[PDB]
């Protein structure tokens, strides 16, 4: 008796690096469809300050 | 709702509404799935299906054994009353 949804669905984590950040100015990180996105953590490396 | 006369509520939303973005659209997903690994016709458990004795009652083996064998004394004879 398995929940064949569960089973073939895949719940995963990645992450990746996006630049072009100007003052002032909206920079934009589209959501690339299709997944559904639970969570979404971005980290603000400028220039190696935090 | 109240409608105040002569402040009357607009009639509507007008056409001077700002169409913002045409990203109404909500691509069909399509995709084929198969979840195939071989399956092996056993699971271990440590116990499964028993239904343990939380007391058992005494239990027992017979044996018996021997002959008939006897030392006898007897009562001495005396006078008889009646009869």
């Amino acid at each position: 008796i398995l929940p064949l949804i569960d089973l073939s669905t895949l719940y995963n984590l990645e992450n990746s690096a996006q630049a072009g950040l100007t003052p002032n100015v909206d920079f934009v990180v589209q959501y690339a469809n299709l997944y559904r996105y639970l969570s979404t953590i971005a980290v603000f490396d400028n220039g190696g300050s935090f | 709702a109240l409608i105040n006369p002569q402040f009357p509520y607009a009639g509507p939303v007008p056409i001077p509404g700002p169409a913002p973005t045409e990203t109404m659209p909500l691509l069909n997903y399509r995709v084929e799935g198969r979840i195939a690994g071989i399956q092996q016709a056993r699971q271990f458990m440590p116990f499964l299906q028993g239904p343990h004795r939380a007391v058992a009652e005494q239990t027992y083996h017979a044996i018996g054994t021997g002959i008939q064998m006897g030392q006898t004394f007897n009562q001495p004879l005396i006078n008889t009353q009646e009869g």
